[PDB]
C-alpha cells in the first residue's frame, strides 16, 4: 500500500505567441490515490472550461491526468495550475512559464 | 510489437456510496474506448475514430463486460477491507492491467493480467500464463482460490485467443492512425541564469510515438551526464513534447549542439543556438 | 475486446 504525490508540469500545447489561440496544458502524473483536483487559473482566478484526457495509470500503478483549457496568451496574463491531492500538505500552485 | 491493454480501476467511498469504476483500452499506447460508472448512462464508448466501425454487438457486449466486471470489482473491495482488516469508512483503490504483446506475425509475445491494491502490487499472472505471483497472504489466499478455480487456464485462453484476435483486427481497422509517425519539429532556446551561465534547451514538439531521445554533445560527446531532462508530456493533440536542457558558459554556446533521434526522422537532427 | 472477470473474484 502506497501513497504517491503528484509530478506537475503547466505547459502550452504549441509556443506562446502574444494574441494567437492555443492550448494551456497542466499534466499531473505519478500519483495515487487517483482523486486529485486540478485547477487552471488565469491572474489568480479559476478557468471554468476545463477539461481532461480520461484516467489511466502507469507500469507502477501510479495515475496520470492531463487538464486543458483554450486560450490566448497575452502580455501580462498570467497562467498558473493549482494541485490539491491527499499526499500534499498544501494545494500547490506551479505557474506557467512560456519557456517552459 | 504491438499491444492491446486495458487499465480498470475500482475505487471505494464510503457514504457517497457505490465505488467508481473506470475501463480504458489502449492499442499499441493509444486510447480507443472508454467506461465510466459516473456518466448518467454508463457504457463503452469509442476514443478513437476506428473502433466506430464496430457493430451494436461489440458496443453491447462491452457495456455488460464492464458492468459485469464492476461488480466483481465491487465483492473484491469488501473482500479486500476484511482481509487487510482496514478501517471500514475510507476509500480504497482495486486496479487490474490487461492484455497481450504480439509481433507482426501475430505470435504472443506476452500476456498480462495483474492487479494492485492502495498502489501495491497484489497479484500478477507470470509470464508463463499458468501461475501467479502473489504478494502477501491476502493475495496468497487469492491465489489459492484461483489455482483450484482454474482462472490461469482460462484467463490464459483469453490472452492466447480472443486478446490476439482482437488485436490483430484492430490493427486492420485502424491501421492509418496507429503505425503513424508524427517527427519531431525542434528549436533551441537559451536564457541567463543568475548565476552568470546560460541555459541552453532542446525543444522537442509534435511527435508521436512518445519514444524519443534527446542528449546535448559538447563536440560530440554526449553530456547525459550533465544534462535537465523532463518526462514526455501529451501535448493534448494526440502528439508529444519533451525539452533537455544543459548550463553552459556564457560564450561557448556555439559549441553544443542538440540531437533529436525519432522513428519519424529519416536522419537524426542537430541543432545548435550561436 | 476487453476481460471479463467472469465472477472470479479476489
Amino acid at each position: 500500500m502506497i501513497q504517491r504525490t503528484p509530478k506537475i508540469q503547466v505547459y502550452s500545447r504549441h509556443p506562446a505567441e502574444n494574441g494567437k489561440s492555443n492550448f494551456l496544458n497542466c499534466y499531473v502524473s505519478g500519483f495515487h490515490p487517483s482523486d486529485i483536483e486540478v485547477d487552471l487559473l488565469k491572474n489568480g482566478e479559476r478557468i471554468e472550461k476545463v477539461e481532461h484526457s480520461d484516467l489511466s495509470f502507469s507500469k507502477d500503478w501510479s495515475f496520470y491526468l492531463l487538464y486543458y483549457t483554450e486560450f490566448t496568451p497575452t502580455e501580462k496574463d498570467e497562467y498558473a495550475c493549482r494541485v490539491n491531492h491527499v499526499t500534499l500538505s498544501q494545494p500547490k500552485i506551479v505557474k506557467w512559464d512560456r519557456d517552459m | 510489437s504491438h499491444s492491446l491493454r486495458y487499465f480498470v480501476t475500482a475505487v471505494s467511498r464510503p457514504g457517497f456510496g457505490e465505488p467508481r469504476y473506470m475501463e480504458v483500452g489502449y492499442v499499441d499506447n493509444t486510447e480507443f474506448v472508454r467506461f465510466d460508472s459516473d456518466a448518467e448512462n454508463p457504457r463503452y464508448e469509442p476514443r478513437a475514430r476506428w473502433i466506430e466501425q464496430e457493430g451494436p454487438e461489440y458496443w453491447e457486449r462491452e457495456t455488460r463486460r464492464a458492468k459485469g466486471n464492476e461488480q466483481s470489482f465491487r465483492v473484491d473491495l469488501r473482500t479486500a477491507l476484511r482481509c487487510y482488516n482496514q478501517s471500514a469508512g475510507g476509500s480504497h483503490t482495486l486496479q487490474w492491467m490487461a492484455g497481450c504483446d504480439v509481433e507482426s506475425d501475430g505470435r504472443l509475445l506476452r500476456g498480462y493480467w495483474q492487479f494492485a491494491y492502495d498502489g501495491s502490487d497484489y497479484i500478477a499472472l507470470n509470464e508463463d500464463l499458468k501461475t501467479w505471483t502473489a504478494a502477501d497472504m491476502c493475495a496468497q489466499i487469492t491465489r489459492r482460490k484461483w489455482e483450484q478455480a482454474g482462472a490461469a487456464e482460462r484467463d490464459r485462453a483469453y490472452l492466447e485467443g480472443e486478446c490476439v484476435e482482437w488485436l490483430r483486427r484492430y490493427l486492420k481497422n485502424g491501421n492509418a492512425t496507429l503505425l503513424r509517425t508524427d517527427p519531431p519539429k525542434a528549436h533551441v532556446t537559451h536564457h541567463r541564469r543568475p548565476e552568470g551561465d546560460v541555459t541552453l534547451r532542446c525543444w522537442a514538439l509534435g511527435f508521436y510515438p512518445a519514444d524519443i531521445t534527446l542528449t546535448w554533445q559538447l563536440n560530440g560527446e554526449e553530456l547525459t551526464q550533465e544534462m535537465e531532462l523532463v518526462e514526455t508530456r501529451p501535448a493534448g493533440d494526440g502528439t508529444f513534447q519533451k525539452w533537455a536542457s544543459v548550463v553552459v558558459p556564457l560564450g561557448k554556446e556555439q559549441k553544443y549542439t542538440c540531437h533529436v533521434e525519432h522513428e519519424g526522422l529519416p536522419e537524426p537532427l542537430t541543432l545548435r543556438w550561436g | 475486446r476487453g476481460p471479463g472477470r467472469a465472477f472470479v473474484t479476489i
